[PDB]
């Protein structure tokens, strides 16, 4: 049998400074219990007496038997001084109801409502329901209300009366995901260098969880952190991952990971540690190139070099070539390890057929690739003779090796023909792909 | 365990103290002997009281765009302490009001933040 | 005349006001009828008083190295007012009253404005 | 002269006691009283105040028809208030300065000056007291600037401090103002809005600065910006501006700065021109002569205002690419002068002709032309058989007959066992063709 109370009312009213007196009749009576806001008192007299009521005595009074069953009365203290009772703390989960702890000490008052500080009208879509026993409650708290400033207001004698001033604060719901970005995307290092990568996480709240883990390995790395709050609902974190002396085994994938109750985001960086630096070299043309005298040729190498190449030079016949050669990284990316070099030989002479060498070095390695240039020439005839046998010779020179024909009516090859003719004109006519030259001689009888 | 929830803006506090009059007065319900009684007996009360106190200061200042201002710094400190309140309520009667010059009040604040980083 | 003494560090005042507590009180020996009278009679006494008040106010703050600070701004203003005191003295006490920073800086700005076509 | 009772120079009266003074002189005009900046005058030869306040410490003077005068000086001993103060303290650098904390009680010992917040006074600051006046500070330096001072008295072993005195110092000028100008020299098209800035740095805002058009006392309309940057450190920026600079506005401008010590001036010169202009100088004769396969460099050096919008080199009315190069002759902000180069390597001998340089701005276009000849040791085109030898040259071939770019022909009648040689030559060299005849059988 849940316990029974004298006086008999659900709500009861006393003037300030005037006695309060409650009796609970149960043979199983245990306890009397009084609540308002966070204040709670527990008492085991059969009757509760307070000969000097105060506004703070406003609250709820609840009586319990050993059956474990309870009956309550709610008690209100008229006090012209303090019409409200407050706890300033006011926090809201975004999209949850939030309660504004301003319960009234008199229930017999009108237009219990909520009003902005400094005259400002509350946001149009804010809407609320009042309860004199609890406070006023705000439906579906949304981010605009953050540090919204509130008063609770009540009318007495036609005069309009306000509580001490309240600030709502709002604790985000997550409705999107963390945003995560990494300072450099791929890394290459000499063994023994220090490795430092920084990862940046942005979210509406610092309850984002973020980590650095190494893929296909579950162990937590060691990390240093920096955080900023960049005004309302704007939080940024930076996380730094360091290996102070990088081993080759360190090579692999590092993942920067960041989950919130909406869901995870990840971004990875890849690391190569190498024991010593390299220079690979890739010629872009064949290593043997052919040019006609006074035409133009380019020699082009592309090469991969780490650490960054320190000298790069072009030499001809053991003399260092200058101001004919231009070199550029293939891509401007931070991860490019790659370079292109060119030598432009313009209006080449037959005399500079020969060998052209490219030499490049970084701190660990020196590498060279060599080119051979054959400058084609139109043939010439350079000797002609008429000889005691009745027999004839001519000598022709050039590259590719020329050809010599007879008619009647590194560097230059050398080629010769003989024929005996024993009235008119004998010719040597001399040709290769490049050009043709011809020489003539005559002999007579009388 | 919430040592991550303090954002490093707190270093700004020394600039804030430098920009407050040495004889301005700030009002805080000082939980007794937190300088005395151990790190976890006061901290739950103190962090909520500091929240109220710092929002009071935040009312006193006004915002300016260009540069750092007392309003910027206090705004960010209220974000810190209100997230610490959210934490202490998840992870885990009023002292009488008391008046502090900025140096003393911020020493209390920095003692609370230091008390946080080694918490059960 | 004395227009050259006031330097454009006065523009800093609006930031100083914004950066001081609205409930703070500053103490100035006012020169009543200040608003109604012509400039010349009150301005002479006012710059002297403003020097005193700004100097005491200057003590309350401490110096910051990285970026602008109230001690810096007030130090510059104190220089201006002491220069204007000197030119007023060399070219040409009521009881204290307590002002919020906005009020006190209105009074200051009006005093510095009294040196635009001053006689 | 007059006489005053009580007889002595000095009187001491307890607070709330009567001060009574009579001057006995039949030409008496007035008592007169003054302490700090207070003043009172009375034409009553008998002067009383029945309850002397602490403030009624001061000096009281009697004055008459003669103009003769006698004074009495009066203390009001109040254990509650031992100084009168005036909080406003100013010093001029290396003048003695007085700190107005005169005593209300003279029977005190160790009257002295002492630094606020327990800081000690600087080692070479020193002072002379007077109970009637205050304490006077010798030979103020600049390091005493914004020093804070208290006045310190011992009275019955009891020790008393004034309100804060803060000591602030008018610098005395000991070096010349320091003056700097954004640019030493300007050139502008007429129409341009000339503007220059002059910067003056000194210890105090009472430095004086002006902009003067050279050779005139006329005044130039100018606008100012100034900062204090720390103590005893002032900076001013003063900016001259003309909206449309004219040719007769072209001329010389001075920025002048002055203080009680001395004067400094800095000057800028303004050229204004009516037409934009370009002038060209070749570094080399316009005719150039080249051996075939020698290297050539062509250089044009030119002064061009406003800055040139094109540079191109053209050869026989076809546009020339990737062998021409430009740089200003100086990097500096004054620079109007530019160099252009074209480089030709191992010229072919077909490749003589005219090479021209064209440069333009918004107002002028200018052209300079170079004529380039490419010599060759003559190349014998054709040998044919009367037999002819035809030779292709620059300069003109010279042709020889032996028996044992232009084109020029020689031929000879062939009419014993033989070789006949043709030699074609000029200043570049020799090219030879052999045609050979034997009579046999
Ligand atoms: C976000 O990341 C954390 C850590 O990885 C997750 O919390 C872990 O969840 C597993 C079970 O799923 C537990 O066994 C671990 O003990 C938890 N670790 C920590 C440090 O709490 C969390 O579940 C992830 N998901 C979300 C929505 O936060
Ligand atoms: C890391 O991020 C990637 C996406 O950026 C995730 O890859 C997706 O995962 C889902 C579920 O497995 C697949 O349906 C998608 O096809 C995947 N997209 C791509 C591009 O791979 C990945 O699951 C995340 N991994 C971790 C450990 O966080
Ligand atoms: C600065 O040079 C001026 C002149 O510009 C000095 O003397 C002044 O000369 C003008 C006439 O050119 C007079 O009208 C001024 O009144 C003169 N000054 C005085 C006090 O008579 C001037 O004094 C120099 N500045 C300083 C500080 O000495
Ligand atoms: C501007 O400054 C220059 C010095 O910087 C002054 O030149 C001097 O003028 C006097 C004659 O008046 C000469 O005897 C000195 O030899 C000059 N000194 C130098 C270094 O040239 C000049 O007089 C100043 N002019 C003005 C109007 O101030
Ligand atoms: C890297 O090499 C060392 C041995 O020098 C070893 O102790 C360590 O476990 C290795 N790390 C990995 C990930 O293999
Ligand atoms: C310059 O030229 C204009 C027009 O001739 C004239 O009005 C002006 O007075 C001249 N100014 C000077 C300094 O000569």
């Amino acid at each position: 049998s849940p316990p029974s109370i004298h006086p008999g009312k659900s709500d009861l009213i006393v003037r300030v400074g005037d006695e309060i007196r409650l009796l609970c009749t149960d043979p199983g009576f245990v306890k009397w219990t009084f609540e308002i806001l966070d204040e709670t008192n527990e008492n085991k007299q059969n009757e509760w007496i307070t000969e000097k009521a105060e506004a703070t005595n406003t609250g709820k009074y609840t009586c319990t038997n050993k059956h474990g069953l309870s009956n309550s009365i709610y008690v209100f203290v008229r006090d012209p001084a303090k019409l409200f009772l407050v706890d300033r703390s006011l926090y809201g989960k975004e999209d949850n109801d939030t309660l504004v702890r301003c319960p009234l000490t008199d229930p017999e008052v009108t237009n219990y409502s909520l009003k902005g500080c400094q005259g400002k009208p509350l946001p149009k879509d804010l809407r609320f329901i009042p309860d004199p026993k609890a406070g006023i409650m705000i439906k579906s708290v949304k981010r605009a209300y953050h540090r919204l400033c509130l008063h609770c207001s009540v009318d007495q004698e036609g005069k309009s009366v306000l509580s001490e001033k309240f600030i709502l604060k709002v604790r985000p719901a997550f409705k999107a995901v963390p945003v995560v970005s990494v300072s450099k995307a791929s890394y290459l290092l000499r063994e023994g260098e220090e490795f430092t990568v920084t990862c940046t996480i942005k979210d509406v709240s610092s309850s984002v969880y973020s980590t650095w883990k190494r893929e296909n390995s579950q162990t937590k790395l060691q990390e240093k952190y920096n955080s900023w709050h960049h005004g309302d609902f704007n939080y940024e974190r930076q996380a730094t991952l360091t290996i102070s002396s990088a081993r080759v085994n360190d090579s692999g994938v590092f993942m920067c990971y960041a989950n919130n109750t909406f869901g995870s985001a990840n971004v990875t960086t890849t690391l190569e540690v190498v024991d010593k630096g390299f220079i690979n070299i890739f010629p872009m043309i064949n290593t043997t190139v052919f040019v006609n005298d006074g035409e133009n040729v380019d020699l082009i190498v592309e090469y991969e070099a780490f650490p960054k190449p320190e000298h790069q030079q072009w030499i001809y016949m053991n003399r260092t070539f200058t101001d004919k050669w231009e070199d550029y990284p293939k891509s401007e990316n931070e991860s490019n390890i790659r370079y292109v070099s060119e030598l432009h030989l313009t209006r080449l002479k037959g005399t500079e057929g020969g060998t052209y060498t490219f030499l490049v070095s970084n701190s660990d390695v020196n590498a060279a690739i060599a080119f051979n240039v054959y400058v084609n020439t139109k043939p010439e005839i350079l000797t002609y003779d008429r000889l005691v046998n009745g027999m004839l010779q001519c000598v022709a020179a050039g590259f590719p090796e020329p050809t010599i024909d007879w008619y009647f009516c590194f560097g230059k090859l050398v080629v010769q023909s003989s024929i005996d003719s024993s009235n008119g004109t004998v010719e040597c006519k001399a040709y290769n792909d490049v050009g043709k030259t011809s020489a003539y001689f005559n002999f007579a009888f009388k | 365990i919430c040592r991550n929830r303090v954002t490093n803006n707190v270093k700004d506090v020394t600039k804030l103290v430098a920009n407050l009059p040495k004889d301005y007065m700030i009002t805080l319900k000082y939980v007794p002997g937190m300088d005395v009684l151990p790190s976890h007996c006061w901290i739950s009360e103190m962090v909520v009281q500091l929240s109220d106190s710092l929002t009071d200061l935040l009312d006193k200042f006004s915002n300016i765009s260009e540069g750092l201002s007392n309003y910027s710094i206090i705004d960010k400190l209220v974000n810190i302490v209100d997230d610490l309140v959210e934490c202490v309520k998840e992870n885990s009667k009023s002292p009488e009001p008391r008046l502090f010059t900025p140096e003393e009040f911020f020493r209390i604040f920095n003692r609370s933040i230091d008390a946080f980083k080694d918490f059960v």
